């Protein structure tokens, strides 16, 4: 239930009608809310998880580091970003040898 | 990761062996296998033809492409040609990517 | 001697003129021809398509040919492309002779 914050670059920002070009205050922009995917997707501003750094032993304590980015694992499940009235309908998948899940 | 076309069922391996011809066996029978053979080798020719499928350039580009060329300047030898001792040598590796397409 | 394909009957000349429209004639008849006309010009589009016949390379050469390329090194402009002021310029004359044949 914390809406006070949003990801720096990870959200879509729309302008209101007659919104200025540059140095617009936060009230005139329209910030988009992605929270509908909380179920299948990790929070954008939080670590994916935690992993062990070392082998424990009688001498060595178990130490765990933070996973900032996690590329994929077989068995992952996610959802795509949501569609709006103001947002684009389609895109062009670049012509290339490979692409993974080419949803814009 | 190195390159080329990955295939679940690539073109099969062709294995070849020249069958053993043993030297003269001893007269009295022996249980052991024969370890004495005739020194031998074989020779022949292989023909390998592959049928390739091409994807032609459709480009609507205006200015000219980059191409692969033999540089014209004079040299003691010809590139991709035989030496004076009869040795064939490829001077440089030739990539496949010259023509361009839009991203 | 300059180049190209000599022909006894080359493709014919297309001549074009916009017909004269005279200004107001005087009321009383005059023998002289009318030297006063309306300033005028015309505009349109021309389509010219030529059908060319090609002779393909049959060469059995081993080593690679010389080809025509755009050199890759970076430059302020693109060759055979428009300028910053909108001016189209051809950097160098391009001959027709690169592929080789035996004499």
């Amino acid at each position: 239930g914390e809406d006070r914050f949003f990801p720096l670059s990870g959200s879509l920002i729309f302008g209101k009608q007659g919104t200025g070009r540059d140095n617009v205050d936060a009230d005139k922009v329209m910030i988009t809310n992605e929270e509908e995917i909380k179920t299948t997707n990790p929070v954008a501003t939080e670590s994916y998880g935690q992993v062990a750094t070392n082998h424990q032993s009688a001498q060595a304590q178990a130490q765990t580091g933070w996973v900032q980015n996690q590329g994929i694992l077989p068995g992952m499940v996610w959802q795509d970003r949501d569609v709006y009235l103001q947002g684009p309908i389609w895109a062009k998948i670049p012509h290339t040898d490979g692409n993974f899940h080419p949803s814009p | 990761l190195m390159g080329g076309f990955g295939m679940k069922h690539p073109p099969p391996q062709i294995l070849i062996k020249n069958t053993p011809v043993p030297a003269d066996p001893p007269t009295a029978f022996n249980k052991d296998k024969l370890n004495s053979f005739i020194t031998q080798y074989s020779t022949g020719q292989v023909s390998v033809e592959i049928e390739w499928e091409l994807q032609k350039e459709n480009s609507k580009r205006w200015n000219p492409e980059i191409q692969y060329t033999s540089n014209y300047y004079k040299s003691n030898n010809v590139e991709f040609a035989v030496n004076t001792e009869g040795v064939y040598s490829e001077p440089r590796p030739i990539g496949t990517r010259y023509l361009t397409r839009n991203l």
